[PDB]
C-alpha cells in the first residue's frame, strides 16, 4: 500500500478517499481528482503552513501519517488500525485523525478509534447519527449536520407563510433522516404536512411520474419540499417537466446551485429556492496546487497516477496507446476549480493544532518545545477539553468578515451557515442567485426573489372566513378548517365556534354583538286599528250623552253607576299601549274585570225588585278581589315571550306575563256565575216593571251572555300578539258597553 | 503468555487468569477460581468435542486463548490479535469465548462487531449487552440480570405483597435491575414506597438511616434487595442492631453466600434469596483433580497457579509431594456455562459445516473464510442442543432467544432455623419459565402460621363502607363509609341514586321502594268505618220510616221524588267514604271519587230542585233538567278520566318511601272542575233559597231548606281551605276528604230527620 509519512514531534493521522470504489477483484479503481487528491494537498498545504507559523506550535514540529480508504467503508476500517497499534514499520504515534469523507467511513472509522482514545475532526461528514455522544465520544467535524438545512427549511416556509407543504425524499440514510428531521422540526411552527413520500432507487419514470401525479393531486399545496440526492432531484424534475405542471420547488443541499439538476427543464424548476452550504475560497491554495508537478512532489504516492490519469498521458514504460506525458504541462485555472470543502480540511487541521497548542500552553508554560507528560496524548483532555472548547477566526479569509469562527458545539459539530439560492432568469439566461443567508436566522432578500409565474406562492389550505358568518372548526387537525355557517341568532367566540347570550338579544358587527332588543308591541294610532278604533269612539260618544242626559234629569244615580262601568270599560281600550308598565296592565287588567262585574251586577236589584247599599257593598267585594292579588307576588315586570322556537327578530313584552293569564280566568269565572245568576233571576221575574222593560232585560241579559260565551274562546285560543290581544279585547268590551247602554237608553228615548 | 493450540477451525477465549492487581504491578495476583478453573473447563470441553464422533468428526478445534487481567483496555490490547489475525503465523479466529466481567464484554464486543466475529460469553450478566443496535455479534449462556427481577416480581405477586420497601445499590449491579423490577411490578399492580440507593464508599451510620427509612412506612414488612454481596452484610448488621424483622427477597448478589449471613443470624431468618441454577459437572471434577505442572504444559499460567494456591517455590524443590486430590475441591458456580457457551460455539460450527460442507466431513473450500455474519445470525442463535455433561434424569436445554440471552433458571432460597442444627439455607423452588414454590416448606414465611402480609392498604368495606379513593394512588384504595343514603350501584363510588329509598342487598336496583301501598291498621281505620256504618244505619232508619210515611197526606204535598233522589245520592256518597279506604288501583280510587262527586253533584241537583218548587209557589221540567246537569257532570269527570287523568305518586329524595297510590295522585286537577261546578251549584241553590221561603208551605219546609243551605254551604266553606292546605300531604287529605265526605252527608241527615221525627210523632 502507498502512505505519506512525515516525520515530527506530533503525527496526525488522515483518511481521504484518494481512490473511487471499485468493484470485482479490484477493491479501489481510478483516482478521486476532486474529494481525495485535492484535499490531501489541502490538507499538506495547511500543515505546511502551520510549520512555518511561528504563532502556532513554535517548537513543536507537526508530522502526519495519511492513508487511502479507497471510498470503502471495510478497507478504511482495516487501515484505521495503524492509527490504534502505536500506542500498544515503525509506529508513529498519533495524536488526532483529520480524516472521513463518507458517512459510514466516518461512522466505522469513530467506533474503532472511541476504544483507543484518539480524537477524529472530519471534513465532510453531515450524517447526523454522529451528533449521538453516546456511541461516538471522540468524534468532531467542521461541516453541520443534514438536520440544520432542515430546519433552515422550516423557517424560510415559516417565514413566507407556507403552512401547506408537500414533502417528497429520498430512499436511505440522508433522505429518511432528513425528512424525520424536517417533520419533528416543522411542528413546532405550526406547519402541517400533506401528501409526504418517497423515491426509491429503481431508477424507472414511472415510479417519478407517479409521484407528480400524486402531488398534483392536492392544489393547495403549491410549493414542494425537497430533500433527495442529486440524481433523484434530476428525475423528479424531468418527470415534473413531462406532462406540464407548475411547482415551487424548495431544496436542499442535494440540489444545490449544481446546474447538473437542470438540463433540458429549465422551466418547471423556475423559481426555486435552495439551499447550499456556503464555503468561502481559499485562495492561498491555488497558488499551491497550481505550482505541483510530478518533479518535485515525492511526498505524494498518488500524485503520478492522479497527473496520467487526469492527463491522459504517461510518465514510465509508455506504450502506444497513451502518449508520453509532454513537458511544461501544469495545472492552471483552464482545467482546475476548487472543491467546495477545502477550507474545511484547513479548519479541521488548524482546529487539530490550536487545541495541540492550547495543551502545551497550558500543560507546561514558559517553554515551548516538547515536554513531559506530552511523550503520550490523553485523547479525552484533548478532545473535552482543549477541542471542544476553541474560538479562533479561520486562517486564510479573503477579508476577515468575523463571521468564520471555528468552533464546535456540545456536540462536536460545526456552524451551520447555508446560502439560499434562487434559479430565475434574467435577460433570458437560466442562472442561479444567492437571496439569503442562515447562519443562526434567516435573512433573506426578498427584493431579488423571481417566484413562479410573477405572484409570490400561497399554499395554504383552509384561508380564512368570515367569522360572523362562518364558525371556524377544525375537523382533524389545525392543518385544514371547513367554513360551516352557524345559526344567525347567537354571536361568534375567539375561534372556537357560535354561542347564544339568552333569548330577547341578537348579535351585531361586533364579535360579542348580542344586544337586547328595544322593540314594544305595534302602535295603532295611525295604523290596522281603525274600525274597533272608531267603535270605541262612538261607544264613549254614546257613554257621554247618555250620562248628559240623565244628569239633566233630576229625578224625574243608579244608573250613573251602570254608566260609569261603561266609562270604565271604554278605558280599557285606551290602556293598551306599547308602553312597557309593571302597574299598568294591572291596574287595566282590575279596572276592567270591576267594571264588568258591577255592569253585570246592577241588573240584580231590577230583578229582586236598602238594596242600594248591598249592590255597593256587593261591588266592593269584586273590587276587593282585585286588589287581592296585587297583595301576593303574582304582579311582576313586564317579560319578553320565549318565543325561541319560532323565527321572531325582535319580542315584546306587554303583557307582563303574569297579569292576563290568571285575570282573564279570574273574571270568566266571576263573570260566569253573574251570568248564570243573572239568567235566574230574569226568567223567575213576572215583569215587576213596564211591558217594555222585563223585556229589554231580558234581552239585555242574553246579550251579554251571548257576548261572553263569544268571547270566552277568543281569550283562551289568542295567542296573544301585538294586535289580537287588543283588538279581541277592545271587541269584547265595546260588545259588552253596546249590550248594556242599548237596553238601558232605547225604551228611555222611546219614552 | 498466549496458549495456542493447533486445529483447523480456532477458537478464542478470555478468562481472567489474573485480578486488577493495581498500578504496582501489571496485572497481579493469579485468579485461581475466575481465572484457571474456566480455562481449564473451556479446555476440557475441547478435548472432548474433539474426541466426540458425532460433534464435528473431521474439523479438529484450537484454541486462542488470552488473558484479560481484570481490565478493559487490556482486553482490548490482546483482542486485537484476534482481530489482526483474521484481518491480515497469525491463526483464523472463527469465534471467543470469553469475557467474564460486564466492562471486558462490552469492550471486547464493541472492537470485535466491526470485524464481524461472533463472541459467546458465560458469565456476563448484564442488560447494556442485549442491545443489539451496540452489540449484534454478542451471545451468553448466562440470563441477564433484569430476569431476577421479573422472578422476585412474580413471586411477590404470589404471595400477594404489594406495599414493598425494595433498597437498591450504586454502580452497575442494582442500577439497573431496581428499574427493571420497578417496570415489570406496574404490570402486576406492586407499587413501590420507599427507594433507597446503597453506595459502595458509604458509612455505617448511612447504613443506619437508610434501616430508619425503611421504618418510616411502618407497614412494609418485605424488602427487594439490588445490593452487591458486600453491601447486604452491612444492611443486615444494621437490621440486627435496630432490632427489625424486614423479610428480605433478595437477587443473586444474596444467593446462598455464608460470608453474608454470619455474625447477624436472628434478623436475616426467613429471607427469600434466589440464586443462579447450576450443577456440578462429574467429569470435570476428575479432569480438575488429575493435573500437575509437569505433564501439564499446555497452560502456561498453571506454574503460578501451582506456585500460588501451594505455597512453595520451584527454583529451589521446596513443594513435589501436593496433588489436587488430596486438596478438597469445588466447582465454579459458572463451569456448566463455560462448557455449554464452548458446546455451542461447536453446534454452530457443526451445523454450518453440514449446510455448507455436504460432500466430506472435513472442511471444505466453501467454510475456509468463516464469516461471523452468517454464524451468527443462521446458526449460533438457533442451536437446540441438549446441555452435555447434564444429570442423567435432569433435562436441561440450551439454546439462545431474539436478544442473544441465555434461558432464565434460577433457584428460590429461604434462610431456614434447623431445629437440632444452626442456621442453614435450602431451596423451596425454581423460576424456568414459570414460578414453582415448595409453599409448605418456609418456616417462617409459612401459610400454616400466616404469611406475613404488606400491602398497607386494608380492605374493611364489603357493600355498603365502599368509597376507593386515593390521594394520588393506584395500587390499592382507601374506602371511607358513606351515608345509607346512597347505593352501590359501582364498585367505585357511593351512587347516591335516592336518600329516601333502601337499596336491597345487591345495591343494585335503584327504584322505588319496595313496600305495600297499606295505611289503615287499627289507630283510625275502624273510626272511619264507624262513622260510614253509624251514617247507612241512620239513612236506612230514614228510608224505613220515609216508606212507612209513604203512603200519607203530609208526604203528598211534598215531593216524593226529590226526597227519594236526596236519599239515593247520600247513601251513594256514605258508601264512597266507606269504601275510600281501600287500595287504590286503577279502577277503584278514581272510580269511587268520580262517585263521590258524582253524589255531592247529584245532592246539590236535589236541593235546587226542593227549593225550585218552593220558589215558584210543570215539575217534571226541573227533574228532566237535574238529571241532565248530573249527566253532564258525569260525562265531564268521565272524558277527564279517558284524556287527562294520568296518575303516579311517590317522594324519593327525602327520607321517605313510595307513596300509596296507584291512579288518584294527579286527581286535584281533575277533582278541580268538579269542585267549581260545585261551589257554582252551592252559590245558585243558596241565592235561590235566600229568594225563596217567603210562603209557609209544606208545614214550614222552607226552614228546613234555609237550614240545608245555611249548613251546606258552611261546611264547604270551612273545608275548601282545609282541603286545599291538606293537599300537599297525602296522609293529610284523605282523611280529611272523607271526614269532610262524612260531614256533608251528616248535615244532610240530621235536616231530613225531623220530617222522619214528624212522620213517627
Ligand atoms: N457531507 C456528505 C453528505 C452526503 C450527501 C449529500 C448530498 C446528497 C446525498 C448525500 O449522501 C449522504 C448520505 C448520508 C449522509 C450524508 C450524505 C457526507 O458524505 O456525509 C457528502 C458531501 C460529503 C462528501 O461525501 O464529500
Ligand atoms: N455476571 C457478573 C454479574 C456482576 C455482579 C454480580 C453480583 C454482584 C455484583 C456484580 O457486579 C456487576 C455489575 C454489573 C453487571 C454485572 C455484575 C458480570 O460480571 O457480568 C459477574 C458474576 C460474573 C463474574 O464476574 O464471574
Ligand atoms: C406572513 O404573515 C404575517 C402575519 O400577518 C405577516 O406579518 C408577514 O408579513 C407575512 N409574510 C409574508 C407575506 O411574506
Ligand atoms: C393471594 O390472593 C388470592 C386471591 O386474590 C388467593 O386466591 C391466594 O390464595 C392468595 N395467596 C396467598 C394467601 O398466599
Amino acid at each position: 500500500r502507498r502512505e505519506i509519512k512525515i516525520e515530527g514531534d506530533l503525527v496526525l493521522g488522515g483518511l481521504f478517499p484518494i481512490n473511487e470504489k471499485g468493484t470485482g477483484t479490484e477493491e479501489c479503481g481510478r483516482i478521486n481528482e476532486d474529494r481525495g487528491i485535492q484535499r490531501l494537498e489541502a490538507m499538506l498545504f495547511a500543515i505546511d503552513e502551520i510549520n512555518k507559523d511561528d504563532y502556532l506550535l513554535p517548537g513543536v514540529k507537526l508530522g502526519v501519517h495519511i492513508l487511502d480508504t479507497c471510498s470503502r467503508d471495510t478497507y478504511a476500517l482495516e487501515q484505521s488500525l495503524e492509527f490504534v497499534r502505536a500506542s500498544l514499520n515503525i509506529p508513529l504515534l498519533i495524536a488526532g485523525v483529520i480524516g472521513g469523507s463518507y458517512s459510514s467511513v466516518s461512522i466505522q472509522v469513530a467506533n474503532l478509534l472511541r476504544l483507543f482514545q484518539i480524537p477524529q475532526i472530519s471534513y465532510a461528514s453531515t450524517s447526523a447519527k454522529l451528533s449521538d455522544k453516546s456511541r461516538y465520544d471522540y468524534f468532531a467535524r467542521t461541516v453541520p449536520p443534514d438536520f440544520y438545512q432542515a430546519k433552515a427549511m422550516a423557517e424560510i416556509l415559516r417565514f413566507f407563510n407556507w403552512t401547506y407543504v408537500s414533502t417528497v425524499a429520498s430512499e436511505g440514510d440522508y433522505g429518511e433522516t432528513g425528512i424525520e428531521a424536517f417533520e419533528q422540526e416543522a411542528r413546532l411552527r405550526n406547519i402541517c404536512i400533506a401528501t409526504a413520500e418517497k423515491v426509491g432507487r429503481s431508477n424507472i419514470r414511472k415510479s417519478y411520474d407517479s409521484v407528480i401525479r400524486e402531488l398534483l393531486q392536492k392544489p393547495n399545496a403549491r410549493v414542494v419540499v425537497l430533500f433527495m440526492r442529486s440524481d433523484d432531484s434530476r428525475e423528479l424534475i424531468a418527470a415534473a417537466s413531462r406532462a406540464n405542471a407548475s411547482f415551487t420547488w424548495v431544496a436542499s443541499d442535494g440540489w444545490g446551485a449544481q446546474e447538473s439538476i437542470i438540463k433540458g427543464s429549465e422551466h418547471v424548476a423556475y423559481g426555486a429556492i435552495t439551499l447550499e452550504l456556503a464555503s468561502q475560497p481559499v485562495r492561498q491554495f491555488d497558488r499551491y496546487f497550481q505550482s505541483l508537478n510530478p518533479y518535485n512532489n515525492h511526498r505524494n504516492p498518488w500524485f503520478r497516477d492522479f497527473w496520467e490519469q487526469k492527463f491522459q498521458c504517461s510518465l514510465q514504460n509508455k506504450r502506444n496507446h497513451r502518449r508520453v506525458c509532454d513537458k511544461h504541462l501544469a495545472i492552471d485555472s483552464s482545467n482546475y476549480e476548487q472543491e467546495s470543502k477545502i477550507m474545511f480540511v484547513v479548519n479541521a487541521v488548524y482546529a487539530m493544532a490550536h487545541a495541540l497548542h492550547k495543551m502545551q500552553r497550558t500543560l507546561c508554560p514558559n517553554t515551548t518545545k516538547l515536554c513531559d507528560a506530552m511523550k503520550i496524548l490523553d485523547g479525552k483532555k484533548l478532545y473535552k477539553d482543549y477541542l471542544l472548547k476553541i474560538n479562533f477566526t479561520a486562517p486564510f479569509n479573503p477579508n476577515k468578515d468575523a463571521d468564520s469562527i471555528v468552533k464546535f458545539d456540545t456536540f462536536g459539530d460545526g456552524m451551520g451557515r447555508y446560502n439560499v439560492f434562487n434559479f430565475q432568469n434574467v435577460g433570458g439566461k437560466y442562472s442561479y442567485l444567492k437571496v439569503g443567508h442562515w447562519a443562526e436566522t434567516l435573512s433573506l432578500d426578498v427584493n431579488s426573489i423571481h417566484w413562479s409565474r410573477n405572484s409570490v406562492p400561497t399554499s395554504q389550505c383552509s384561508d380564512p372566513c368570515a367569522p360572523n358568518e362562518m364558525k371556524n372548526m377544525q375537523p382533524g387537525d389545525v392543518c385544514c378548517w371547513i367554513c360551516i355557517p352557524c345559526e344567525p341568532y347567537e354571536y361568534l367566540a375567539d375561534e372556537f365556534t357560535c354561542m347564544d347570550c339568552g333569548s330577547g338579544q341578537w348579535p351585531t358587527a361586533d364579535l360579542t354583538g348580542c344586544y337586547d332588543l328595544p322593540e314594544d308591541y305595534i302602535r295603532w294610532e295611525d295604523a290596522w286599528a281603525i274600525g274597533p278604533v272608531t267603535i270605541a269612539c262612538l261607544g264613549f260618544m254614546c257613554t257621554c250623552m247618555v250620562v248628559t242626559v240623565f244628569i239633566k234629569h233630576n229625578n224625574t244615580e243608579l244608573c250613573y253607576i251602570l254608566l260609569f262601568g261603561v266609562g270604565l270599560s271604554y278605558c280599557m281600550t285606551f290602556f293598551f299601549i306599547a308602553k312597557p308598565s309593571p302597574v299598568i296592565c294591572a291596574l287595566r287588567r282590575l279596572g276592567l274585570g270591576s267594571s264588568f262585574a258591577i255592569c253585570y251586577s246592577a241588573l240584580l236589584t231590577k230583578t229582586n225588585c236598602s238594596p242600594s247599599s248591598q249592590v255597593f257593598i256587593c261591588l266592593g267585594l269584586i273590587l276587593v278581589q282585585i286588589v287581592m292579588v296585587s297583595v301576593w307576588l303574582i304582579l311582576e315586570a313586564p317579560g319578553t315571550r320565549r318565543y325561541t322556537l319560532a323565527e321572531k327578530r325582535e319580542t315584546v313584552i306587554l303583557k307582563c306575563n303574569v297579569k292576563d293569564s290568571s285575570m282573564l280566568i279570574s273574571l270568566t269565572y266571576d263573570v260566569i256565575l253573574v251570568i248564570l245568576c243573572t239568567v235566574y233571576a230574569f226568567k223567575t221575574r213576572k215583569c215587576p216593571e213596564n211591558f217594555n222593560e222585563a223585556k229589554f232585560i231580558g234581552f239585555t241579559m242574553y246579550t251579554t251572555c251571548i257576548i261572553w260565551l263569544a268571547f270566552l274562546p277568543i281569550f283562551y285560543v289568542t295567542s296573544s300578539d301585538y294586535r289580537v290581544q287588543t283588538t279581541t279585547m277592545c271587541i269584547s268590551v265595546s260588545l259588552s258597553g253596546f249590550v248594556v247602554l242599548g237596553c238601558l237608553f232605547a225604551p228611555k228615548v222611546h219614552i | 503468555k498466549v496458549l495456542t493450540l493447533e486445529g483447523d477451525l480456532v477458537l478464542g477465549g478470555l478468562f481472567p487468569v489474573h485480578q486488577k492487581g493495581g498500578p504496582a504491578e501489571d496485572c497481579g495476583p493469579v485468579n485461581e477460581h475466575r481465572g484457571i478453573q474456566r480455562l481449564e473447563a473451556m479446555l476440557f470441553a475441547l478435548d472432548r468435542i474433539n474426541r466426540d464422533p458425532h460433534l464435528l468428526p473431521g474439523v479438529r478445534l484450537g484454541a486462542h486463548i488470552l488473558d484479560s487481567c481484570s481490565k478493559d483496555t487490556h482486553a482490548l490490547e490482546q483482542a486485537l490479535d484476534f482481530v489482526r489475525a483474521s484481518l491480515s503465523a497469525p491463526t483464523a479466529i472463527t469465534g471467543v469465548i470469553g469475557g467474564s466481567y460486564s466492562d471486558v464484554s462490552i469492550q471486547v464486543a464493541n472492537l470485535l462487531r466491526l470485524f464481524q466475529i461472533p463472541q459467546i460469553s458465560y458469565a456476563s450478566t448484564s442488560a447494556k449487552l442485549s442491545d443489539k443496535s451496540r452489540y449484534d455479534y454478542f451471545a451468553r449462556t448466562v440470563p441477564p440480570d433484569f430476569f431476577q427481577a421479573k422472578a422476585m416480581a412474580e413471586i411477590l405477586r404470589f404471595f400477594n405483597w404489594t406495599y414493598v420497601s425494595t433498597v437498591a445499590s450504586e454502580g452497575d449491579y442494582g442500577e439497573t435491575g431496581i428499574e427493571a423490577f420497578e417496570l415489570e411490578a406496574r404490570a402486576r399492580n406492586i407499587c413501590v414506597a420507599t427507594s433507597e440507593k446503597v453506595g459502595r464508599a458509604m458509612s455505617r451510620a448511612a447504613f443506619e438511616g437508610v434501616v430508619r427509612a425503611l421504618l418510616q412506612k411502618p407497614s412494609a414488612r418485605v424488602a427487594v434487595l439490588f445490593t452487591r454481596s458486600e453491601d447486604a452484610r452491612e444492611l443486615l448488621a444494621a437490621s440486627q442492631r435496630l432490632n427489625a424483622s424486614f423479610t428480605w427477597v433478595a437477587s443473586d448478589g444474596w444467593g446462598a453466600l455464608e460470608s453474608v449471613v454470619a455474625g447477624s443470624e436472628g434478623a436475616a431468618e426467613g429471607a427469600i434469596t434466589i440464586e443462579l441454577a447450576s450443577y456440578p459437572i462429574s467429569d470435570f471434577a476428575s479432569y480438575f483433580q488429575s493435573l500437575d505442572p509437569w505433564n501439564n504444559s499446555r497452560n502456561p499460567w498453571f506454574r503460578e497457579f501451582w506456585e500460588q494456591r501451594f505455597r512453595c517455590s520451584f527454583r529451589q524443590r521446596d513443594c513435589a509431594a501436593h496433588s489436587l486430590r488430596a486438596v478438597p475441591f469445588e466447582q465454579e458456580s459458572k463451569i456448566m456455562f463455560v462448557v455449554n457457551a464452548v458446546y455451542a460455539m461447536a453446534h454452530a460450527l457443526h451445523n454450518m459445516h453440514r449446510a455448507l460442507c455436504p460432500n466430506t466431513t472435513r472442511l471444505c473450500d466453501a467454510m475456509r473464510p468463516v464469516n461471523g455474519r452468517r454464524l451468527y445470525k443462521d446458526f449460533v442463535l438457533n442451536v437446540k442442543f441438549d446441555a452435555p455433561f447434564r444429570p442423567a434424569d435432569t433435562h436441561n436445554e440450551v439454546r439462545f432467544d431474539r436478544f442473544g440471552d441465555g434461558i432464565g433458571r434460577y433457584n428460590i432460597f429461604t434462610y431456614l432455623r434447623a431445629g437440632s442444627g444452626r442456621y442453614r439455607y435450602q431451596k423451596v423452588g425454581y423460576w424456568a419459565e414459570g414460578l414453582t414454590l415448595d409453599t409448605s416448606l418456609i418456616p417462617w414465611a409459612s401459610p400454616s402460621a400466616g404469611p406475613l402480609p404488606a400491602s398497607r392498604c386494608s380492605e374493611p368495606c364489603l357493600q355498603n363502607e365502599v368509597k376507593s379513593v386515593q390521594p394520588g394512588e393506584v395500587c390499592c384504595w382507601l374506602c371511607i363509609p358513606c351515608q345509607p343514603y346512597e347505593y352501590r350501584l359501582d364498585e367505585f363510588t357511593c351512587a347516591d341514586c335516592g336518600l329516601g329509598y333502601w337499596p336491597n342487598a345487591s345495591l343494585t336496583g335503584c327504584f322505588e321502594l319496595p313496600q305495600e301501598y297499606i295505611r289503615w291498621g287499627d289507630a283510625w281505620a275502624v273510626g272511619p268505618v264507624t262513622i260510614a256504618c253509624l251514617g247507612a244505619l241512620a239513612t236506612l232508619f230514614v228510608l224505613g220510616v220515609f216508606v212507612r210515611h209513604n203512603a200519607t197526606p203530609v208526604v203528598k204535598a211534598s215531593g216524593r221524588e226529590l226526597c227519594y233522589i236526596l236519599l239515593g245520592g247520600v247513601f251513594l256518597c256514605y258508601c264512597m267514604t266507606f269504601i275510600f279506604i281501600a287500595k287504590p288501583s286503577t279502577a277503584v280510587c278514581t272510580l269511587r271519587r268520580l262517585g263521590l262527586g258524582t253524589a255531592f253533584s247529584v245532592c246539590y241537583s236535589a236541593l235546587l230542585t226542593k227549593t225550585n218548587r218552593i220558589a215558584r209557589i210543570s215539575p217534571a221540567s226541573q227533574v228532566a233538567i237535574c238529571l241532565a246537569l248530573i249527566s253532564g257532570q258525569l260525562l265531564i269527570v268521565v272524558a277527564w278520566l279517558v284524556v287527562e287523568a294520568p296518575g303516579t305518586g311517590k317522594e324519593t329524595a327525602p327520607e321517605r318511601r313510595e307513596v300509596v297510590t296507584l291512579r288518584c295522585n294527579h286527581r286535584d286537577a281533575s277533582m278541580l272542575g268538579s269542585l267549581a261546578y260545585n261551589v257554582l251549584l252551592i252559590a245558585l241553590c243558596t241565592l235561590y233559597a235566600f229568594k225563596t221561603r217567603k210562603c209557609p208551605e209544606n208545614f214550614n219546609e222552607a226552614k228546613f231548606i234555609g237550614f240545608t243551605m245555611y249548613t251546606t254551604c258552611i261546611i264547604w266553606l270551612a273545608f275548601l281551605p282545609i282541603f286545599y292546605v291538606t293537599s300537599s300531604d297525602y296522609r293529610v287529605q284523605t282523611t280529611t276528604m272523607c271526614v269532610s265526605v262524612s260531614l256533608s252527608g251528616s248535615v244532610v241527615l240530621g235536616c231530613l230527620f225531623a220530617p222522619k221525627l214528624h212522620i213517627i210523632l
